[PDB]
């Protein structure tokens, strides 16, 4: 197929002046799924196609590949180049689709999607006039990290299990506090011993008549 | 390529040129500007070689005045070299019923083969001065844009041998896919 | 009202190791808090409240 | 209007093989407001415009409605069409904008956006070819489905209530520790009895004269 | 239409056609191709069929050698037909100015109406093949693509009636409507 | 900071049942947190070694 | 540049018809990077183009600035304005890139992108046929908000971290009840006191002779 | 502007025209309309006024038969003119090589200047007559389109004073930009 | 085992005082986890039973 991937995929050697096997990350290579201002996935889809295009030479077939502007034009976006090209028509920086930098982050191996590297009076841009991109550029790809990384266990638990959780333990407190303080279970008079079993009664006493009703006070206590 | 933070790493990556112009399955045609003056125009067997200057080596009474690509035939021998003139003007935007024709040499004759446009900005061919400028810049990334305004300019493209030097580059190759309408590449 | 779909679901993200530790962490959670709040006394004072002046003992 | 919805949109009888109403969920046909890579979605648009068009015509208007190349090219994706059509030139599968497929999560009702079944020398695609895509589909229609869930409630708290609520129950877990372990409040004289509230002072004394200044040894304790 | 997974299924859906063609505020033209040989094109009421072989019914010599549109009156007594036959031409890409013309008959000839084009792929008349190629492969889906690089090849157009069973599809007429500029449709 | 925008947004998100628990158990939270720390003993330690030596009582 | 900006941005005075120098946020501004549907962000990027312009012409250059057609169609959208002219055609809604509309959160200066005033008939749409998009586009301009808000925060701490906090709190409740209930220590004889250090053994004596192995009943206790 | 909900409000902006069209860097043709039927069209310095009835003021027996632009030079004696006619006939789309050509007057006739086309919708030139009403309800945003299908309709073109108090829109220039292709802006 | 990646980008994150407030109460909550269980007596009955019967002291 063309690049419409969903999910790493490298570039092979001969695509690349250093001549070496570089695999891009797959999350990042998959950014441009539907970015039309990102040069660097046009010259992705150009060489995707040419690919398919050994493919089907060296399969010997006898498809009918016709080769016109209008190829071209569906394969790269045409806006964005003619927007480059008027960039180039004042004096302002524009990239000739041929340079590409990112950010790399080495500990796990996750880079930024690699921008284009300006140029202007048939010259590179250097550091004293582009500072201030990869400083941000680098700050959000660690942002984006950590994002993914939280995204990656926040998409497969459910929020019904983490709130019965969280009330659970909130309740778990209540009642450990409520053992903690203790509360009070039965009165005992005042000056006197418990008098369970044959407890006294709301007005002092007791029904059978072994305990006077007189009265008497009585303090809430929780043991005997 | 350098650190860049505490445990970033700045790093650039560059893409080759020469596999991907010679792994197309068709034969591109290339545009190149070498030094700062020597335009060139690669198709399939025609390596053209264009330059600008006020010398008027074509005269309108003593010539083929070239209006349809049917009077082409009568100028070279080589449908290669037809096929190329006739692009490239298709390209740069020449529809031919509609703006001034253009001067070549009878076949027969013993000078080459050659073509040339006069595009000095005058009153007279003042608008095809200004189509061809705008046509010339699309098609050339950095264009010298010789012959300034003043008394004369024409520009003539002859038939030289192709310079291995030049930077093959393919914006200057995508432009001309672009601005050229129902191109045929052959291979 | 989303506590039945989970029910319905349980069968689906039970394969996760944080899942089942959280779930157990929850249940137990929950058994010793009443297990706890039974050995604090409030319905020991309902009982309290019941038996008072109807019975002697 | 036109297909711009910013939030079912459901497909009439007349529209559908099977002539059926059948309601896509909202959510998912709001997915293709920005996409121009989905031949499910130019369908759709060209469906809306067409009933657009009999609600003109039922209406008894004036209205000059011209149709000719350039409105067709405008309505449907021209890029899209043409790279169609060159995956179609090339041996390689395609879809003639007549059938699609989905996963459909048949509890909740939720489904992902009907992809294109790719075709093949005048055939379609069976699943031996094709196994690799509807798994990996179900499973983000999964995580797709647990994060809007989420997010729903994410998009409604304060960040700053549940964080308060957080200081809050650590403050008391705290606490109830600090009430748990108990501290010792007053100083007993080791041997004797709580001297509260004629208490004895730093060198172990009183300055009224009635407990003598020996530097008796105290012991830290919390009852009397 | 199957359950996969543990609690999803997986199930299909597929637009209707006629009422999508029968439903449009305009006529559309429809292309077909039937069996695996017979081409066909229906505007508003001509139903053309195409078919390519190397017979050739028409000459030079005594026919009309049709270069211009105005010229067309001249063929048909039906202004659909020619309608439809210069919109063809057009939308397959025949810029009549710069290209060979093509060969049709006298309308007081006793002879129906008929139209023929020669794409041979020889010398002469290559590009032109090309470009045809390339249309009728951008008109039609799976162009069977008759009368391969040899002696020679001719398309003819006649008017048959319409047969009810073409697969209305809808990609050709949309191709149709994208290379055809300025195509007005009636009703 | 955000908290005085908090307050000043408070009756907006007020209408909203787990707000109100929240709302509800942070301030139950705290209070019982206060009290429980004043029957800790903090304060009564403070008031002891302000009382220490001055007082014989 | 062009308006490609990765993060504010104003118009000045003399773009507005108040004539005042009135800032839009940055975040609102950033939104419309990659959208191709909004006419305020086609007007944005003309307005962009002059100003460049007006740089050009005050430096005083030579750039070849030339202006055509297939400028001005690279610079806005041809397909949006060629839908809103076939809006046009049909008596429906359209807008004709002049006026726009926003709701404003006038405490924390958070402002949603401006649409489009929609037209009809040479007039403008007023409240009656308009009041059902508002009050979405508030809800969603607070919803957007608070989500923001809170990925602000979540972008910057680490998952691990709030997990390790999480079960530290959880074992620190566990292990604080445990002390809180209370677990028996030792064995006494029931109806005596404790034998510590002098401690029966399993069957209810010592091995030593001073307590003799008569299988005393015990019962575990934590004190002495 | 006015208060929603309970902390937000409701407010709008408009964008201004007269500066963005006297900042341009160079000068843009600009359509308008004005009362219900006066259409007005300013290039350069050619400030056309366009009216339609069926009131036939020029003849093709005696006048000149304009199918090039190269004749428009026998037309009017200053150049804006000229490239203000030929512009907007381009933009409204008239590829002088397949279409009726247009009637003008010898330019040293002491009659001014002017020109007219018919669109007329019936048996011939019905084409013709659409194509005009498609191209002119993309050039103007509320065409009034008067002239309904009937006897006749010609269109006159007259040069007159630019009114100041046309609404300097915005919408059709950028469509006249769009359709005409290759048109060259001037300072 | 993102713990140890964690260990490794430590000098990273620490310049927020959300996160040097959470690393230290979880440093706390495990330290007096630890003490408070040292407190409850498991040990003390693993010791317990060490000793039972083997030593009458
Ligand atoms: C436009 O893109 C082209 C490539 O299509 C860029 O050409 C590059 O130009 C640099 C010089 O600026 C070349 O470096 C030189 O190359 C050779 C290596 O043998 C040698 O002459 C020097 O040692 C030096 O390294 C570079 O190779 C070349 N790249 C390619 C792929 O051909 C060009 O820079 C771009 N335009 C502008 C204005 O930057
Ligand atoms: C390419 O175009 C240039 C445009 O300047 C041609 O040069 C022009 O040739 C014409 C011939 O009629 C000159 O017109 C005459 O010039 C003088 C006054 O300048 C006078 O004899 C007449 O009144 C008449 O205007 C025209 O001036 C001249 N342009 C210049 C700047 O001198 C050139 O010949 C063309 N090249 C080819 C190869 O056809
Ligand atoms: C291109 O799209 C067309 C529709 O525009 C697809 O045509 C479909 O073709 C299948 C056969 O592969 C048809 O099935 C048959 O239809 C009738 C039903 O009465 C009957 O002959 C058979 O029983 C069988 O079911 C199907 O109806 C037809 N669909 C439509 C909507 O017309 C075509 O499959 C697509 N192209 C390719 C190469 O698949
Ligand atoms: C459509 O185009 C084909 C292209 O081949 C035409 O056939 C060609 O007719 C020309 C007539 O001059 C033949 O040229 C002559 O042929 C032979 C040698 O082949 C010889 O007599 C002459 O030297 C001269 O070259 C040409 O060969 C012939 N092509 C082939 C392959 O035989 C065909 O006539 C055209 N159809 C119509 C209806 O016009
Ligand atoms: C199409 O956009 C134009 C601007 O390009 C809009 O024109 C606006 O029209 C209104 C009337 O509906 C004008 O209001 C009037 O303006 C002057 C101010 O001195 C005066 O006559 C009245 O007091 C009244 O305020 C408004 O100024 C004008 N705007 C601009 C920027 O020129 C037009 O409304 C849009 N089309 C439609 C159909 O709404
Ligand atoms: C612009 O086009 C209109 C199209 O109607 C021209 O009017 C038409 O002029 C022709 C001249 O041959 C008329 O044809 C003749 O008309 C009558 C019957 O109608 C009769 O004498 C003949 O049988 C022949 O058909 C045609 O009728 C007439 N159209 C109408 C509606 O009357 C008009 O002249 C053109 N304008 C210019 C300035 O050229
Ligand atoms: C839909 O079904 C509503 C889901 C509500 C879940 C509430 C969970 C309550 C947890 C029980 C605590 C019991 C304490 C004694
Ligand atoms: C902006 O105003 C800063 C917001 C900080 C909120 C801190 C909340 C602290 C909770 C109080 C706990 C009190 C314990 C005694
Ligand atoms: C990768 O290294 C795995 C990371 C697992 C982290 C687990 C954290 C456990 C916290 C310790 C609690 C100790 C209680 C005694
Ligand atoms: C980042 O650098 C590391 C260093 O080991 C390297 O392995 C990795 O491939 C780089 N990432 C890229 C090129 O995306
Ligand atoms: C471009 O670079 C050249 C040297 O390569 C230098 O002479 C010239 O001044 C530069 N031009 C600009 C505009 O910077
Ligand atoms: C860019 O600036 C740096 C600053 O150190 C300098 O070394 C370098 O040469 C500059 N590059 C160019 C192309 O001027
Ligand atoms: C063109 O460039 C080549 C290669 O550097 C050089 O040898 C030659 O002299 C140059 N010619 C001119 C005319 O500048
Ligand atoms: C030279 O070629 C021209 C161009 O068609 C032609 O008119 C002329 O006759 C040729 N000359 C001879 C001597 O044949
Ligand atoms: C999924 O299947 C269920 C089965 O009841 C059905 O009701 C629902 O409409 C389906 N979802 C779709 C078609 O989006
Ligand atoms: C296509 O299918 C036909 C039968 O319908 C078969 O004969 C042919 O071999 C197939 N072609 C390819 C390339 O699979
Ligand atoms: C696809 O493979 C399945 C495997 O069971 C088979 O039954 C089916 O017929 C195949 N389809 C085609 C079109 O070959
Ligand atoms: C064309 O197809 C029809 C319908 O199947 C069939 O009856 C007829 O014989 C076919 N004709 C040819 C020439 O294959
Ligand atoms: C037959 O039609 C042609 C085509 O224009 C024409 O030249 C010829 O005169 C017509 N024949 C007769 C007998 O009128
Ligand atoms: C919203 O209204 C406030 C009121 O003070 C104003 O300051 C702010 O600029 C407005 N926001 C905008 C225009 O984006
Ligand atoms: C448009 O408004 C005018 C007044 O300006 C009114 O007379 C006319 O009826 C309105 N037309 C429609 C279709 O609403
Ligand atoms: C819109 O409706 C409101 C309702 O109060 C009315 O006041 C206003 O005049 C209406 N506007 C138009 C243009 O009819
Ligand atoms: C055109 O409009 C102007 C300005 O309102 C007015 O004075 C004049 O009478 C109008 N003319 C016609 C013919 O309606
Ligand atoms: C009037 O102009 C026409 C248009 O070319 C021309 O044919 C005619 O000769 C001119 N008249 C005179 C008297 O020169």
């Amino acid at each position: 197929a063309f690049f419409s991937w969903s999910l790493g995929y490298c570039l092979e050697e001969w695509m690349l002046v250093a001549a070496k096997m570089k695999c891009f990350g797959n999350t990042a290579v998959a950014k441009c799924n539907l970015n039309h201002d990102s040069e660097f996935c046009d010259m992705l889809r150009l060489f995707d196609y040419n690919k398919n295009a050994i493919k089907t030479l060296n399969d010997e077939t006898k498809k009918q590949v016709n080769l016109m502007g209008q190829t071209i034009n569906a394969l790269i976006s045409d806006n964005l180049l003619m927007k480059n090209k008027i960039r180039e028509l004042m004096s302002v920086p524009y990239c000739n689709y041929t340079k590409f930098w990112y950010v790399n982050h080495t500990l796990s191996g996750q880079h930024s999607l690699p921008r284009c590297w300006l140029i202007k009076n048939n010259s590179y841009l250097n550091i004293s006039d582009f500072r201030n991109d990869w400083i941000l550029e680098s700050d959000f790809l660690i942002s984006e990290m950590l994002s993914k990384e939280y995204s990656d266990r926040q998409g497969k638990t459910p929020l019904t299990l983490v709130d019965i959780c969280f009330w659970s333990t909130v309740f778990f407190t209540a009642s450990l506090f409520l053992h903690l303080v203790g509360i009070p279970t039965h009165r005992h008079i005042r000056g006197e011993a418990c008098p369970l079993p044959h407890r006294l009664n709301s007005l002092g006493g007791c029904r059978c008549g072994k305990y006077p009703n007189l009265k008497k006070p009585t303090v809430w206590r929780r043991g005997h | 390529a350098f650190k860049i933070g505490l445990h970033t790493e700045f790093q650039t990556v560059s893409f080759s040129m020469v596999g991907l112009f010679s792994n197309n399955p068709h034969d591109l045609p290339l545009l190149c500007t070498l030094n700062k003056s020597h335009l060139y125009i690669k198709g399939g067997n025609a390596s053209f070689k264009i330059s600008f200057d006020d010398i008027a080596v074509l005269l309108p009474e003593y010539d083929v005045i070239i209006q349809h690509p049917a009077d082409m035939s009568w100028c070279s021998k080589s449908d290669d070299q037809i096929w190329l003139s006739q692009w490239f003007m298709n390209a740069v935007g020449h529809d031919w019923y509609l703006d001034p024709p253009f001067l070549c040499r009878n076949r027969t004759k013993t000078e080459g083969f050659i073509f040339q446009v006069n595009t000095s900005k005058t009153g007279i061919n003042e608008n095809y001065a200004k189509k061809f400028k705008t046509g010339m810049h699309h098609l050339y990334r950095e264009y010298p844009d010789s012959c300034l305004d003043g008394k004369l300019c024409l520009m003539k493209a002859q038939p030289t041998s192709w310079p291995l030097q030049c930077p093959l580059d393919h914006v200057n190759t995508l432009h001309f896919l672009t601005r050229g309408k129902n191109i045929q590449l052959p291979r | 009202g989303q506590f039945i779909s989970f029910m319905q679901e349980i069968p689906t993200f039970l394969q996760e190791a944080l899942n089942i530790a959280l779930v157990a962490v929850s249940l137990i959670a929950i058994i010793k808090g009443v297990v706890n709040l039974y050995k604090s006394g409030l319905f020991q004072f309902f009982v309290f409240l019941a038996l008072a002046g109807r019975s002697c003992t």
